[PDB]
């Protein structure tokens, strides 16, 4: 009763999910790589900056 | 019938498991190993803000990157110009049980919840003066665990309770439902698009939500314990998640499945929050330890701690322009850190 | 005689130089600095415990000068003497005010603890901590001036550094020692309890067996006795070079704190 | 214009200064029970959708906000947290034997928890009267659930009230004893269980957790001032 | 995923002898306390048996101890419940429940009515 329609739900989330497109992951890593090299000099924190223009100092 | 429904879900869990398989032809540290490494991370508190009586159990910057509300279990959310350390408001709550709270996009209102099951938006720009309850959005059954502004009058919130809910502030009513946790959701992260949104929940699972259509997209595995925090890659095609069994844990949307795990052998306590730098490239979390491990988000070597803080870290969050980020604990300071 | 007691006298100095020296000199100055180091989350009771420790610090350094008799000489009584005088006698008088005060908040902290919470507050704690420093100040100055214009001096150093003195501490000790005996017998935890009683009764027998024997020797008069003078020197030293241990050391809390504080470092 | 700001902060620390003190004033509790527990009755005693109900009353002059969650799914683990800095968990057991072992089970996962772990717990053994009857009837048996008790013996020191049944001084003590050995398994001594036996007509809870508080309070103190 | 698959249990006649074994998959067995749960028909779910990390410490339901022997094997990743001189009232349905955090002395929820980290469960009868 209950527990078959939870469990239908289940099954039917689990077709939609494994429907998706899929990637590989070295695309997705090369992705995150490149967008991390991107932004490398815009990111204070791991690029520190003179105290002349950092707002807390 | 309840055996072959559990065989079929079981059936399609492998044919998941195969494909995520197939779909990891590489790792993300064999691909940044050609990197050199982001170095030695040294921060230095900038500011200590003072003035909870309590625990702080959450904040959240605003987004002109200076002002920021934080709330604390004393039954006050204190609104600071970090620039200053002045305070800007400091509203009293009706309810002293406060585990979240929220700071509107545009800066006009701010959000609060907790043990309460109520979501207060309190309006700053009131003609009176004086902060007082705008909304009151209720019809979660469980403690409210998190909540994010989309625009001024759509806010998600995530509940104890397995559900998140996306509201519509003027007329009180949640617009939509989101269901499919087992668990208590625990975090909660808007997309950069605020299109899709993260949950993190109290069990191994991970879940993306469309807010337009109200469904899950996709589930996340991989965690052993409850997921106590979740924060979007930048890009929005990533995020990380924190948990319990000590370990944070890099997922990708499209790959749909881990793609990176941050661990070391002496780290036995749970993680309490996490957050990115403006890059990305490091991934800043805070922990039961009380002291927060900046990580190399693609090396997942620990670049940095922040050791400041005498009891537990319970929130963490970087700017919007990736200045300073601001640390809260249980020892009722949030502190700047750049 | 003369040669036995010189003798004796140098081998009782030998013997606190070795004991109780180190004692009062290391455990100042660790109380000292890991109180400080912690200064975020420093206690009420943590700042009546660093005033303590600078006065027994300063009260233990002068005593290897009176250790050796280096006092005798450099004299210059118009500056140096009356000022090392002057300065002794205040850093006295805070030490004792300092554990009166101490007894009265303990008792104030143990027995009214849940109706005076407005009391004791850490602005109020700083502000008592001034105000005990200017109250040994002008009971330091205001007899010289007065006598300027000594017997009178010295009556004042007895009664106000050890009648009244005592006499708060064992009340308010009596009071604590009450509060933990009613509340023992019926939900407390009795082991450490029983060592809080121990401890409580280690406080107030060394304060008074240290300073005893000076006051009496101060009142017996109201120059001779060379001996007798150096031991009550050496006990009343003692008192300050003890005070640490006891307060300190004997207690959970501070070698809980020294400990974090070793592993920070 | 900055002097504004200041100004405004200035108001603002001088309105937080002036609540700490009722902040610190008020003592906090956490009441926790089961469904069987009379743990409501015991909230009704004291005569001065949502998640979280408070109680605020008086004792000596004292204030007490005492919270009961409401609206809140079984899964505790997590919302739990919140009141690891309460004066006390004022714990209230059905103490009529069987959901003993849940209780015992549910009060060691709150004396264990990381964060409860310096919290001390007042623990109501409630509706002493069921239990009473009960073991008068004789129709149950606590043996079949804690076969221990079937060696276990009154205290030779025991208290017994006046006038009371020893089989019924004899199974009250024995989980009392129960709770105890639970209690005092761990914890070093930084946090205490205080037994009490409690009914629904009962009225001194409020006494029984004005006194209780004042221990706490007292163990406090005596550690902060290093006498402990 | 964390899993847990309880791999035993079934029909037996009174004062039989049954071995409940549990599979775990998905985290660091070694690192999290176990335990085993009932729920018998019309009951809740009920505590029956906890076994630390390392197997040192023990604890049973009353109504049980004397008559199940909880066990740990850390290198097959496996939990076993050897159950003696069963009962008729011991016909219920058997999970295997995790600690919730790994080398956390607290069990909070291993009992809840909806839990995460708890198996299927296998149902023993006894006739
Ligand atoms: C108080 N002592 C030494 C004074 N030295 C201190 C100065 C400043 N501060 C101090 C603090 C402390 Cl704790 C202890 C000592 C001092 C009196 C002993 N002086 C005497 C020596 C020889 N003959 C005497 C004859 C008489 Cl009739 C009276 C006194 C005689």
């Amino acid at each position: 009763t209950a527990s078959i329609a939870q469990a239908r739900k289940l099954v039917e989330q689990l077709k939609m999910e494994a429907n998706i497109d899929r990637i590989k992951v070295s695309k997705a890593a090369a992705d995150l790589m490149a967008y991390c090299e991107a932004h490398a000099k815009e990111d204070p924190l791991l690029t520190p900056v003179p105290a002349s223009e950092n707002p807390f100092r | 019938e309840l055996d072959q429904l559990r065989q079929e879900a079981e059936q399609l869990k492998n044919q998941i498991r195969d494909a995520r398989k197939a779909c990891a032809d590489a790792t993300l540290s064999q691909i940044t190993n050609n990197i050199d490494p982001v170095g030695r991370i040294q921060m230095r508190t900038r500011r200590t803000l003072r003035g909870h009586l309590a625990k702080i159990y959450a904040m959240h910057w605003g987004t002109d990157s200076r002002l920021l509300v934080s709330a604390s279990q004393d039954g006050k959310l204190i609104i600071w110009d970090s620039y200053t350390t002045n305070k800007v408001h400091a509203i009293p709550l009706r309810s002293s049980w406060v585990m979240t709270c929220a700071y509107a996009p545009s800066g006009n209102y701010v959000a609060c919840g907790g043990l309460d099951n109520i979501c207060s938006i309190y309006n700053l720009k009131t003609r009176e003066g004086n902060v007082r309850v705008s909304r009151e959005l209720a019809g979660h059954t469980g403690y409210l665990s998190c909540c994010r502004f989309l625009d001024d009058n759509q806010i998600v919130t995530s509940s104890g309770d397995t559900t998140c809910a996306l509201w519509d502030i003027e007329t009180g009513q949640q617009t939509t439902t989101f269901t499919g946790h087992t668990g208590d959701v625990m975090s909660l992260s808007l997309a950069p698009d605020t299109r899709l949104f993260v949950s993190g929940a109290c069990d191994a699972s991970a879940k993306l939500w469309d807010v337009r259509e109200g469904m899950c997209r996709q589930t996340f595995t991989g965690h052993e314990s409850d997921i106590n925090a979740i924060c979007f890659f930048p890009n929005g095609n990533a995020f990380a998640t924190g948990s319990d069994d000590a370990t944070c844990r890099l997922f990708d949307l499209r790959a749909d499945q881990e793609l990176m795990t941050y661990s070391h052998d002496n780290i036995i306590c749970g993680i309490t929050s996490v957050s990115f730098s403006k890059s990305g490239r490091l991934l800043l979390a805070g922990y039961d330890d009380f002291n927060c491990n900046v990580w190399d988000a693609l090396k997942a070597d620990r670049a940095g701690v922040l050791a400041g803080h005498d009891n537990r870290v319970s929130c963490l969050g970087v700017t919007d322009d990736g200045m300073a980020v601001a640390t809260g604990s249980w020892d009722s300071f949030l502190k700047i850190w750049n | 005689s003369e040669h036995q007691q010189y003798v004796i006298g140098l081998f009782l100095s030998c013997l606190y130089t070795i004991f109780l020296f180190p004692i009062g000199f290391v455990g100042n100055i660790l109380i000292l600095v890991v109180n400080i180091s912690f200064r975020e989350k420093m206690t009420i009771p943590d700042l009546y415990f660093i005033n303590l420790a600078v006065a027994d610090l300063i009260l233990v350094a002068d005593s290897l000068i009176e250790v050796f008799n280096l006092h005798e000489r450099y004299y210059d009584i118009a500056v140096l003497c009356t000022f090392m005088s002057l300065f002794l006698q205040v850093n006295m008088y805070s030490s004792v005010f300092f554990l009166t005060w101490m007894s009265f908040d303990r008792y104030i902290a143990l027995a009214r603890a849940m109706r005076c919470s407005l009391f004791r507050t850490k602005h109020h704690a700083r502000l008592s901590c001034g105000l005990i420093w200017m109250a040994s100040v002008s009971a330091t100055l205001v007899p010289f001036t007065a006598v300027h214009l000594v017997r009178e001096v010295q009556w004042l150093e007895v009664t106000l550094g050890f009648i009244v003195p005592f006499a708060i501490i064992g009340l308010c000790y009596s009071l604590i020692v009450r509060v933990l005996v009613r509340a023992h017998r019926h939900r407390g935890l009795r082991p450490r309890r029983q060592k809080a009683l121990r401890m409580i009764l280690a406080v107030v027998l060394v304060f008074f067996v240290c300073w005893l024997p000076e006051n009496v020797f101060i009142s017996v008069h109201l120059h001779a006795h060379p001996l007798t003078g150096h031991i009550v020197n050496l006990a009343a030293f003692s008192n300050s070079c003890l005070n640490p241990l006891i307060y300190s050391f004997l207690g959970e809390t501070f070698r809980d704190k020294l400990r974090l504080y070793i592993e920070q470092k | 214009e900055d002097k504004a700001a200041v100004e405004r902060s200035k108001m603002i620390e001088k309105q937080l200064q002036k609540d700490k003190q009722v902040y610190r004033r008020t003592l906090r509790l956490l009441l926790l029970g089961a469904d069987n527990s009379g743990k409501s009755t015991i909230v009704k005693q004291m005569r001065i959708t949502s998640g979280i109900f408070e109680t605020k009353f008086q004792v000596d002059k004292v204030n007490f906000h005492m919270f009961d969650v409401g609206a809140q799914r079984d899964e505790r683990r997590k919302w739990i947290q919140c009141f690891n800095d309460v004066t006390a968990i004022i714990f209230v057991v059905d103490s009529s034997d069987n959901r003993l072992q849940e209780a015992l089970n549910d009060f060691d996962s709150i004396w264990n928890n990381r964060w409860l772990r310096t919290i001390s717990v007042i623990l109501f053994l409630n509706k002493q009267d069921l239990l009473a009857e009960k073991v008068l009837a004789g129709k149950s048996k606590i043996e079949d659930y804690f076969p221990e008790f079937a060696r276990y013996t009154t205290p030779e020191d025991a208290t017994p009230e006046p006038g009371e049944d020893p089989r019924v001084t004899r199974a009250k003590y024995f989980i009392r004893k129960e709770f105890v050995d639970i209690s005092t398994a761990s914890g070093d001594g930084r946090h205490i269980c205080y037994p009490h036996f409690t009914c629904a007509v009962d009225t001194e809870n409020a006494r029984r957790i004005f006194n209780d508080c004042k221990d706490i309070i007292l163990q406090m103190n005596l550690r902060e001032y290093n006498l402990v | 995923q964390v899993q847990l698959q309880e791999s035993g249990g079934g029909l037996v006649q009174p004062g039989g002898s049954l071995r409940l074994s549990c599979a775990a998959s998905g985290f660091t067995f070694s690192n999290y306390k176990m335990n085993w749960v009932r729920q018998a028909p019309g009951k809740g779910l009920e505590w029956v048996s906890d076994i630390s990390q390392s197997g040192a410490s023990i604890s049973y339901t009353g109504s049980v101890k004397g008559r199940f022997t909880i066990s740990r094997d850390n290198a097959k990743n496996t939990l076993y419940l050897q159950m003696n001189s069963l009962k008729p009232e011991d016909t219920a349905v058997y999970y295997c429940a995790r600690c919730p955090a790994p080398f956390t002395r607290d069990c909070f929820d291993v009992t809840s009515t909806t839990y995460a980290y708890r198996g299927q469960g296998t149902q023993v009868t006894v006739s």
